[PDB]
């Protein structure tokens, strides 16, 4: 009758903290636990033991938080695993679990973006773990030419740098252009390896910027009015420009590009701006294709040289990747759950695009069929459609179409999708639906969890109580219970939202008992919450003056930097005409966390086909005594 | 599956415990506690035996009281090993069988099973060297006279873990292997893998 | 250096250990092993750490030639203490068989007496043959009586050792048939 389970992440990361829940359902008293993880499968180092007690006043729930040393035990290479071994009373269970090579992470940012031979390169690496914090370890440095060879080897350390840790390279006067390459990665794993490029070229600055930006970011292929653009010229000060403009386009096709001199224009820059037009008749007859459909799916590009009236200066610019579309959205369902629980309500999220990739802001989308269930796309991008399903075992399949008022019926975008029915132990009817309002959450706040239940009537007083864990970057950040009385079907969980979700979590609830044919079983269902991305504490560089004040070449200035007390901050000040250049492999914000987000071990947006498979894909393993378990995984990669 | 190995041991873990219910009060190994002790399969428990310390928890006891058993009853004075009652199953024995060179074969056979267990019964059996040296002695006198592969290929291998293989004897493992990748002999496939 | 194994005591008596040796332990009363039952000497340390789960003084008796004791052999043995030899097949025993621990000291050990060969050298250069019909065995046990006769065409000398002699620890006296 007693059940004991343990959870831990699908995969364990070394030098990381990773916690381990601990339940005994259906038991009395005390309960002696003790939780030790060995190498497989010769188990000849005992990687971690720590010990803990279930008591009744905890409602027989505990964690143990434990740091696997990166031990020169391990061996491209074999994949390795542990064998994780929890202990409780008389009673072992025991998980075979993965392990990944990586680290942490590393990230290399250069002061610029390219760079002229004889000059030296300033960068700094950041060495942090899994949760973002700084640590000090041996990092391995790689400097490689365009051509893949490596140039120069190192072997630094991060003790005592706050994470932060500034080296330099010179560049010879004789060299190769092209783009050069950092490799870093830790010493304790060689298997992840960080990088970043910078070109190296010979090069002026252009002291001006010249802007290509067309009307629309796509072009309708049976608009005749045809592609205009507008030619924004203005000095890297401020002030604008007054010059002339060669215009000129091509149509992109996969690499092959192919340029239309028909449409070769000359405008004048009045202003800092001007105007041109490739009319579409000169775009038919630019390409030897008289079907106009065959142009879908390639993209034009535009080139402008602007010259100024001193002739002193000249830059060309480019704006590329104007997709030649026949819908001005995209639908996704990439952020949707697909699997359903028969009978409760359905949660979608629509993921409606530009041609271009970027988000679409107030877009009607709708179900075929349910015009009732119309809802409008969020700042980014993504609505919420709530739908009914029937207690059926009949694939939902869905159909969403994009309802854009004053857009006519053939370019609206559409996309089908299909989802299963969650199987249940021995088709008992049992399930459990977790719904979270979609919108955009932020650190400060509280969601309101609500437990769903359905199941028939002979079994429900028995659940008493949730278990729900929180997976954010990849560990299990909060566990604990949700106390539910014999009757309610919904139950409120206020939960806390802190600086520790950012940028997204996952919650997986679950519940046991013992129904049907006197079998344990299991249910459970997972969801996916997304956070407003941003730091977890702060840092704003602004004026530390007036504003009457102007800069002047040579002048002091005040600099009101406001950040978090006890922070290192690193700055570098940059040349706007750089950026002109080359404005790639640019240190942001959303980079970072946009790396983290891809070392996740989740595959899913939520649920799965069985309660296994809620833990499995929500990046869990769950094992109890009686012998319910997750399947294995021996996949660092997720499934295709 | 790595799963799957859990139950992999407790097969062995079965197979150990079911093994020591025919452990005669000799320590040695018969097919039936009432039958005679045999030679071949008290030598053949201490190979597999060897083999397994690294598993699962094997009672050195048991382990080092069955080699001292093959030296003191089933060692001749010229130091070869003599199979007083035969096995039941004659098909688990291998090149064994029907095998005219069955002292040169089942004294490497033997020897083997004593030299891998010899990191582990070192400290109780004193007796154990000299007998693996006394089996040695009679299988290098006597390696030039032999004419089946097999023998010469398990003779070679009891000769190599001592590094008393040299000279002719060397000369004899290295020729009798035909294309020189396997050492056969006309009869079954199996004796000769 | 030896494991101080927690409810348990070990079987081997080594207390210093070099790479690689076995360090053999057993479990006391209401207790058994965990997984690996023995201990392996590594770099960093002991690799299978030795733990047991829910289920006037001699030393070690002297070794001998060609025998050993029937027990297994302990660090100490208490006072009053005892253990007996054997053996190995073929070779004869001789002296008291049980030695007893008295006052921090065994008694006399027994040794082994060694059987005899027949050689086949020595059957043909002295022309004799079995005549108990043999391939080649019947080995000469110490004490055991063999006998020859000569080949068709020979006779025993004048002094020449009896047909029918005892092995003696090594020592056979080989009859001779001359013409
Ligand atoms: C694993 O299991 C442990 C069990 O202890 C969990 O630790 C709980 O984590 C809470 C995070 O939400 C922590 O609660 C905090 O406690 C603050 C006090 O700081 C403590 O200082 C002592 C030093 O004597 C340390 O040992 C403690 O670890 C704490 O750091 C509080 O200011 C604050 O709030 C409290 O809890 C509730 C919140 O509603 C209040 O009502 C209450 O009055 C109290 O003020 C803060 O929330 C704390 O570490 C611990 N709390 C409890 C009750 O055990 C881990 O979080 C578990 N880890 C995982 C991954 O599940
Ligand atoms: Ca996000």
């Amino acid at each position: 009758s007693p059940m004991y389970s343990i959870i831990t992440p699908n995969i364990l990361r070394l030098e990381s903290e990773e916690t381990m829940v601990l339940e005994a359902h259906d038991a009395q008293g005390d309960v002696p636990v003790t939780v030790t993880v060995h190498d497989f499968p010769g188990k000849k180092l005992v990687l971690s033991s720590e010990k803990t007690v279930l008591t009744p006043a905890t409602n027989h729930m505990g964690n143990v938080t434990f740091t696997i040393p990166a031990n020169r035990e391990f061996k491209k290479g074999r994949n390795k695993f542990v064998t994780v071994q929890a202990t409780f009373g008389t009673q072992v269970v025991e998980k075979v679990v993965l392990v990944s090579l990586q680290s942490g992470y590393l990230f290399i940012q250069t002061d610029k973006t390219i760079y002229t031979p004889g000059s030296t390169v300033l960068y700094r690496i950041f060495t942090v773990n899994h949760k973002l914090l700084p640590v000090g370890r041996t990092v391995m440095v790689n400097i490689e030419n365009p051509e893949g060879i490596p140039v120069k080897q190192d072997s630094l350390s991060s003790q005592n740098q706050l994470g932060v840790l500034p080296l330099s390279w010179d560049i010879p006067e004789l060299v190769n252009m092209g783009q050069w390459k950092i490799r870093a990665y830790y010493e304790n794993s060689p298997q992840q390896v960080f990088s970043t490029e910078f070109e190296v070229k010979e090069y002026v600055l252009p002291s001006f910027e010249v802007i290509v930006e067309p009307t629309e970011k796509f072009y309708y292929i049976y608009n005749e009015k045809g592609l205009e653009v507008t030619i924004t010229a203005r000095f890297l000060y401020g002030k604008k420009v007054e010059g002339t403009a060669f215009v000129i386009f091509g149509i992109q096709d996969g690499e092959q590009r192919i340029s239309l001199p028909e449409s070769l224009k000359r405008i004048p820059i009045e202003d800092g701006s001007g105007e041109v037009v490739l009319s579409r008749k000169v775009l038919l007859d630019g390409v030897q294709n008289p079907r106009a459909e065959d142009l879908v799916g390639k993209s034009l590009y535009v080139s402008a040289t602007v010259i100024l009236h001193s002739g002193s200066d000249m830059v060309q610019a480019e704006r590329s990747g104007i997709p030649i579309v026949t819908s001005p959205y995209q639908i996704h369902f990439t952020k949707t759950p697909k699997y359903f629980k028969p009978g409760m309500p359905f949660d979608l999220m629509v993921f409606v695009t530009n041609p271009d990739g970027s988000p679409a802001y107030r877009v009607p989308v709708a179900v075929q069929g349910e015009d009732t269930v119309q809802s409008l796309t969020q700042g980014d991008g993504v609505a919420k459609l709530s739908i009914n399903t029937h207690p059926s075992q009949k694939p939902l399949s869905i159909t969403v179409r994009t309802k854009k008022q004053e857009l006519s019926e053939a370019e609206q975008a559409t996309r089908t999708m299909q989802a299963l029915p969650y199987s249940t132990v021995g088709n008992s009817n049992n399930y459990l639906h977790l719904s979270v309002l979609r919108t955009e959450l932020r650190p400060g706040e509280t969601l309101n969890v609500n437990f769903l239940l359905r199941m028939d009537r002979a079994h429900e007083a028995k659940i008493r109580y949730y278990t729900y864990l929180i997976m954010n970057k990849g560990r299990l950040l909060k566990a604990g219970r949700q106390v539910r009385e014999p009757g309610q079907d919904l139950v409120v969980l206020p939960l806390s939202i802190t600086t520790d979700f950012i940028p997204s979590f996952r919650l997986v609830a679950y519940y046991t008992l013992i129904g049907a044919s006197g079998q344990r079983e299991v249910v459970a269902d997972s969801v996916w919450v997304d956070v407003k991305d941003s730091c977890v504490g702060s840092l704003v560089v602004k004026s530390g003056q007036s504003e009457d004040r102007q800069p002047v070449p040579g002048q002091q200035m005040t600099l009101k930097i406001e950040g978090d007390h006890g922070a290192r901050v690193v700055l570098v000040a940059v040349d706007k005409g750089v950026f002109v250049l080359n404005k790639k492999n640019k240190l942001t914000q959303s980079k970072i966390w946009d790396v983290v987000e891809k070392a996740d071990i989740g595959c899913t947006p939520g649920s799965g086909k069985d309660y296994a498979g809620v833990f499995s894909d929500a990046g869990l393993t769950f094992t109890s005594s009686s012998g319910q378990q997750t399947a294995q995984r021996a996949e660092l990669q997720c499934p295709q | 599956g790595l799963e799957k190995r859990q139950g992999a041991l407790e097969l062995i873990k079965k197979g150990y415990t079911q093994q020591l219910a025919f452990r005669q009060p000799s320590s040695a190994f018969a097919a039936f506690v009432k039958r005679a002790p045999s030679t071949w399969l008290t030598a053949y428990v201490v190979k597999v035996f060897s083999l397994a310390v690294n598993l699962i928890a094997i009672d050195s006891q048991v382990l080092c009281g069955a080699v001292k058993w093959l030296i003191l009853e089933k060692q001749k004075p010229d130091g070869v090993f003599q199979e007083d009652a035969p096995v039941i199953h004659q098909e688990m024995i291998g090149g064994l069988r029907n095998n005219n060179e069955k002292d040169m074969a089942l004294t490497a056979f033997v020897l083997i099973s004593l030299q891998e267990a010899k990191d582990i019964c070192e400290e109780q059996v004193n007796s154990l060297p000299g007998s693996i040296t006394k089996a040695g002695d009679f299988l290098e006198a006597n390696y030039m006279n032999l004419q089946r592969s097999y023998t010469v290929a398990i003779a070679g291998y009891a000769l190599a873990q001592m590094g008393r293989l040299k000279g002719p004897l060397l000369n004899k493992f290295l020729t009798t292997a035909k294309d020189k990748n396997r050492w056969e002999d006309p009869g079954k496939q199996l004796y000769n893998v | 250096k030896s494991p101080d194994v927690i409810n348990g005591s070990p079987i081997s008596q080594k207390i210093i250990y070099k790479e690689n040796e076995r360090f053999q332990y057993k479990c006391n009363m209401g207790y058994e092993y965990s997984e690996r039952g023995d201990a392996v000497c590594t770099e960093s340390g002991w690799r299978p750490l030795p733990s047991c789960e829910e289920k006037g003084k001699c030393g070690p008796p002297p070794p001998i030639d060609n025998g050993d004791i029937t027990s297994f052999p302990l660090s100490v043995y208490a006072p009053a203490s005892s253990v007996e030899y054997q053996c190995q097949n073929l070779y004869q025993l001789e002296g008291n068989k049980r030695i007893t621990c008295r006052n921090g000291q065994w008694s006399e050990p027994p040794k082994c007496l060694h059987p005899c060969v027949i050689s086949r050298e020595i059957m043909e250069n002295y022309n004799i043959a079995l005549r108990w019909t043999a391939k080649q065995k019947l080995y000469s046990r110490t004490g055991e009586s063999v006998e020859f006769v000569c080949k068709r065409g020979y006779r025993l000398s004048s002094r020449s050792h009896t047909l029918r002699t005892t092995c003696w620890d090594g020592k056979l006296e080989y009859p001779t048939c001359a013409k």
